[PDB]
């Protein structure tokens, strides 16, 4: 085989403590049973879970189990414990270019919560530096899938926005967002209307937070 | 779970096997069980035979002309498979029953019982100019559709599957190797002593071998150099009993022992195939077609002394040599060597699955 | 005869 | 005890070179295989190279074949990965992984990984830009207060509020790499409106890698 | 000693060519046999005789012709030594030819034993026995050349020794002693070893013809190679010893000089052709010598 692609079906997976989840992957061609599964916690090295598509590696808890039907492979977790929050990778090792899957993040799921949207105008010290950046904060939204729109002077801003999302809250199991809209020296003065439209699916209707120059 | 199948070139004959490596437990080999899927509408009053053959290929005193390096047959077995004329009620392997249920009523079982005291699959490393099938011991399962055994084996209706007979390291370690020498040099009392000794009886492939050499030259002669070698022996009883020998690991140490002084050291050697890919005739492990296999494992002879029938018996030893320089009547180049040989076992540990996990490019 | 015995 | 320890991974320039060292312990290079697997920040695993040391094989990925070379030092049981012609698409955490030589190829032992950053930007000091609390725009009872730290190239910095005296839901977002090649993050906190004008909210930034410390105090306007 | 000037230059150049060819071939053969990057049998001693023959040929090539090119080929009236260095040179050359003949015969004996009656070679011919036999043969090679140490010497062979007209190697011993020494040399280096080699190689060829590289067609050139070169040189040692003091003429003198030159050329060619034969006969040896000298099985589940 010139090159083999491992396609993991669940890119994102939400579950709850004690639930049963399965992670499957499909090989480009027949890799026989030469398949291994790895678990990676955030900020650490991968840990080998199973190999040979079924063999449970020594020391791994018995909840993890793998199976092969055809070209596809499956990793199942029975009664997942809270420390099963990780990213799981599948590897084929029947050929020298050993290929890994894209990974499946098994996140702990809970009740959907309404996000909160805030607006912070750029600092006056920032303006004197020749740069501007108005940012929008989304706090405590569960299902992700939050879109950020600015509508600078009733114009759909795009491309220049940079956004980041924090990891899952240790005590709340919720998320947060912060999108940065970097501006040039004269862009902030030219346009005086700024908004922040949130298209979150967790709440009933879209919420837009607006701001204007000279507003506290 | 998974089985191995290989149809005949015309497709009218298939052989299903469970494993391609059959372990030898010294007392008994694993049975070569399987099924053959035939087409009775195509045989037209013709039987199907399944043959198991152990073949030895080697040249007796190999030279520029290889006369005896054609073939030999250390064991051949035959089984009539399609027509149950013998009505053999031999118990069916669970694998055989599952395959018969999957395949239907045209699947008929065959099973062999390889006798003990038979060679394991050993491949002799071919030379740069050795053109042909590699020398050594090879097993093969062949099924064909013929009216009688003496009939010509037509290429189209025949399936040839290579299988391997293997062994693994015994679970009980042997006594730790230890050897000695006390050479009394001419016109010199208080003789030299050597006390080389390993630490394990059984080693695995890729593992280091630690040699505990302890010299004490109480004589008036100086040990110029110490040579430490791991060598592989391969007895080949094909046409005449001929023991061969080949070093696989070497470590020449420059440590010297002055007269009336001792010397204690521990060395470390590891045999591997990277630096031996050019020694022709080196015994490698049995290959399926052409893939790389490690150095051949030690041959675990049954009951120590049962029968020396043909085959390749692979063994390993550690050689500890002390060269002693001598001048005067000589030219400071005539060296008397004091040698110690230590035998050790080189095997694979008992595995849990089929060995071939190696990624292929 | 002048061979010097070769 | 079995462990693989990495070393020699740090910031370089787009065209430079490093030599990663994996001090393998607890096993031997002949009975095991050594592999190099890297993870781009936010991406998946990718095998880079592997060395057999029993059969004398060295394998390389289709993207690093010419430039990356792998070798082992048998005496010190150390595997080496000499990088060359490093480009931007080489920023990753490189783990050295171990596999059985005989009858297994699955990475059961990994190292902690070395972050190898390959970019032309030089170390520089950040500037802290406070986020003023818009007491009118926000609809919730508790306002949000934060500060913006921008344009610092090396490893992320540590931020704190009132020297750790403020624990009310501090949300420090992961650093983002801007187009200019400098990191940036933000740190907001939910604060009750009772002490908006009374309680002090001072943001402390420590950047010992760049040896910079700029602090700003936010206050509602 | 009147001889053609151009012919002398030609024979000297060809002698230098054989010198370099033989030395290079023998050196490569000795170097190739030293390395043992192969599995060697506990009762395989064929390489021992090959090494001994190569060493003997090299010793003859570096010991015989440098003396023979000056004191016999270029200028015969003077000498390069007196009595110790001339008798020593002739003793060394005689020991060298004895060693080469003994090594060839012993190699033929070993091949006979290995390929025709393997039991005798396996049971009796071991590596220690082979080494002791080679040492004994080398020791006896000088033993069979003992009379040359006494027969040879320095003689003026003129009216007086006060002139440089003649001073060269010449047997000063009696005619009967010279004849006895020459006959012993001929019997021990031309009849016995050549006959042994011919008989053993012919028997091997007949045995190998039952089975039906050249293979069997090399022992038909091995014995032929021995006879074409050895005999013309070993008859010169008899054409100038037992010949009476009669039928002498300047034409006879020129013919004798040319015959000696041709015979020595053939002897050196034979001493140089062994490495070429070793390269031609074998394959794994040739590779080493030249390098430093120049349906499918599917899978399913039940
Ligand atoms: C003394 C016996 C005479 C003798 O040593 O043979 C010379 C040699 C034979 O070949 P080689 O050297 O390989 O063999 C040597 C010796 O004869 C034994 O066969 C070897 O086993 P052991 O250790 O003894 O059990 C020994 O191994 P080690 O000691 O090196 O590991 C060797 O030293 O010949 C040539 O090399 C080519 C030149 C022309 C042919
Ligand atoms: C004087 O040379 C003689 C005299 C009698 C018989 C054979 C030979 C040479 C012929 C070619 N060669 C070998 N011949 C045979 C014969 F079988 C044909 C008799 N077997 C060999 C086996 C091994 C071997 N080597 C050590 C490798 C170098 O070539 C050489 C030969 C060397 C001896």
């Amino acid at each position: 085989a010139s090159d083999i692609q491992m396609t993991q079906s669940p890119s994102s997976l939400s579950a709850s403590v004690g639930d049963r989840v399965t992670i499957t992957c499909r090989a480009s061609q027949s890799v026989s049973s030469a398949v291994a599964w790895y678990q990676q916690k955030p900020g650490k090295a991968p840990k080998l879970l199973i190999y040979s598509a079924s063999s449970l590696y020594s020391g791994v808890p018995s909840r993890f189990s793998g199976s092969r039907s055809g070209t596809d492979f499956t990793l199942t977790i029975s009664s997942l414990q809270p420390e099963d929050f990780a990213t799981y990778y599948c590897q084929q090792y029947k050929y020298v270019p050993v290929t890994f899957g894209q990974g499946t993040k098994v996140e702990i799921k809970r009740t959907v919560a309404a996000p909160s949207v805030f607006i912070f105008p750029p600092s006056d010290s920032q303006l004197k530096s020749g740069t501007a950046s108005v940012v929008c904060l989304l706090n405590n939204f569960y299902p992700r899938e939050a879109k950020v729109q600015w509508k600078v002077d009733n114009a759909l801003q795009s491309g220049n926005s940079q956004e980041s999302v924090t990891e899952q809250d240790s005590k709340d199991s919720t998320y947060s967002l912060s999108s940065t809209l970097t501006l040039s020296k004269a862009d902030y003065e030219k346009h005086k209307v700024y908004a922040c439209e949130v298209t979150h699916q967790g709440l009933s209707s879209p919420v837009t937070k607006s701001f204007n120059r000279g507003e506290c | 779970t998974r089985v191995f199948k290989k149809a005949s070139p015309n497709g009218k004959l298939t052989v299903y096997l469970g494993k391609r490596d059959f372990v030898d437990h010294i007392d008994l080999v694993d049975p070569v069980d399987g099924v053959v899927l035939v087409d009775p509408e195509y045989l037209k009053e013709r039987r199907v035979y399944v043959t198991l053959t152990c073949a030895f290929r080697y040249g007796r005193e190999d030279l520029d002309v290889l006369g005896l390096t054609f073939r030999k047959d250390l064991f051949v077995a035959n089984v009539q498979s399609f027509p149950p004329a013998p009505e053999d009620k031999k118990p069916l392997t669970r694998l055989q029953e599952r395959l018969i249920k999957k395949l239907g009523e045209h699947a008929y079982p065959f099973t062999f019982e390889i006798p003990p005291n038979l060679p394991c699959s050993v491949t002799l490393q071919p030379g740069p100019e050795d053109t042909g099938k590699a020398c050594g011991v090879d097993y093969e399962v062949k099924a064909f559709c013929a009216e009688n055994l003496e009939e010509k084996i037509h290429k189209r209706n025949s399936v040839r599957l290579v299988i391997r007979k293997v062994q693994y390291a015994p679970e009980r370690p042997g006594p730790q190797p230890t050897a000695e020498t006390t050479r009394q040099f001419l016109m010199s009392d208080k003789p030299l002593h050597l006390e080389a000794s390993l630490d394990k009886e059984i080693y695995y492939h890729g593992e280091p071998i630690s040699v505990n050499v302890h010299v004490t030259n109480n004589t008036n002669k100086t040990v110029k150099k110490i040579k430490i070698s791991v060598r592989q022996y391969a007895d080949i009883c094909l046409f005449n009993t001929a023991q061969y020998k080949c070093p696989v690991a070497m470590e020449e140490a420059d440590d010297t022992v002055a007269p009336s002084s001792t010397f204690c050291k521990v060395y470390t050697l590891t045999p591997f195939l990277a630096n031996n890919r050019e020694k022709r005739g080196l015994a490698l492990d049995g290959k399926l077609k052409h893939e790389d296999t490690n150095l051949a494992s030690s041959t675990l002879l049954r009951e120590g002394a049962n029968r020396e029938i043909l085959g390749i018996i692979v063994s390993y030893k550690v050689k500890v040599k002390l060269v002693v320089s001598r001048g005067g009547l000589l030219g400071d180049l005539a060296s008397s060597d004091v040698a110690v040989e230590l035998p050790f076992t080189l095997m694979h540990p008992k595995p849990k699955e089929e060995p071939p996990h190696r990624e292929v490019p | 005869r002048r061979p010097y015995i070769l | 005890e079995v462990q693989l320890v990495e070393s020699g991974g740090g910031l370089v320039q787009p065209g430079g070179s490093l030599r990663l060292s994996c001090a393998a312990s607890g096993f031997n290079v002949y009975s095991s295989s050594i592999h190099w697997v890297r993870q781009a920040p936010g991406k998946g695993l990718e095998w880079v190279a592997s060395i057999s040391s029993y059969y004398g094989y060295t394998y390389y990925a289709d993207s690093v074949k010419g430039r990356f070379t792998i070798s082992a030092d048998t005496s010190k049981n150390t595997a080496y990965l000499q990088m060359n012609s490093l480009r931007a698409e080489d920023t990753a955490v490189y783990y050295c992984a171990r596999s059985r030589q005989f009858w297994y190829s699955g990475l059961d032992y990994w190292g902690q990984g070395t972050l190898v950053t390959v970019s032309s930007a030089s170390t520089k000091g950040p500037s802290v830009f406070p986020l003023a609390p818009s007491s009118k725009s926000t609809s919730g009872g508790t306002a949000a207060l934060g500060c913006l730290v921008k344009d610092y190239f090396p490893e992320p910095v540590t931020v704190s509020w009132n020297s750790g005296a403020l624990t009310s839901g501090v949300h420090t977002f992961p650093a983002v790499l801007q187009s200019s090649g400098l990191y940036s993050l933000s740190s907001v906190v939910t604060v009750p409106s009772s002490s908006l004008g009374t309680q002090t909210y001072i943001c402390n930034v420590n950047h010992k890698p760049s040896n910079t410390k700029v602090d700003k105090k936010v206050e509602p306007k | 000693v009147n001889t053609d000037i151009y012919s002398k230059v030609l024979v000297t150049a060809v002698y230098l060519a054989l010198f370099v060819v033989g030395t290079v071939g023998n050196t490569v053969t000795a170097f190739t046999l030293a390395r043992k990057k192969s599995l060697q049998s506990l009762q395989s001693t064929v390489h021992y005789h090959l090494g001994s023959l190569a060493l003997s040929d090299l010793l003859t090539l570096l010991l015989a012709m440098p003396v023979e090119l000056y004191n016999f080929i270029w200028v015969h009236h003077p000498w390069a030594f007196g009595d110790a260095g001339c008798r020593g040179y002739y003793f060394l050359r005689d020991a060298c030819t004895y060693a080469t003949a003994l090594n060839v015969a012993s190699l033929s004996v070993e091949r006979y034993l290995a390929l025709c009656h393997p039991f005798k070679a396996k049971t009796l011919m071991s590596r220690s026995r082979t080494k002791k036999f080679i040492s004994a043969i080398w020791l006896a090679s000088a033993l069979l050349a003992v009379p040359m140490l006494f027969t040879m010497g320095e003689q003026n062979r003129s009216a007086d020794g006060q002139h440089a007209g003649g001073l060269v190697c010449t047997p000063t011993i009696h005619t009967a002693t010279v004849k006895v020494v020459i006959q012993v040399n001929t019997f021990m280096s031309f009849i016995f070893p050549m006959v042994v080699i011919s008989v053993l190689n012919t028997i091997i060829a007949n045995k190998l013809t039952v089975m039906v590289r050249h293979g069997v067609r090399v022992l038909r050139a091995v014995v032929i190679a021995f006879v074409v070169c050895w005999l013309p040189y070993h008859v010169r040692r008899l054409m100038f010893c037992y010949i009476s003091d009669e039928q002498w003429t300047p034409f006879l003198y020129d013919f004798y000089h040319y015959f000696y030159m041709v015979t020595n050329a053939l002897f050196y060619v034979s001493s140089t052709i062994n490495p070429i034969l070793y390269n031609l006969v074998s394959a794994n040896f040739r590779h080493i010598f030249i390098a430093t000298l120049a349906n499918h099985t599917l899978s399913s589940n039940a």
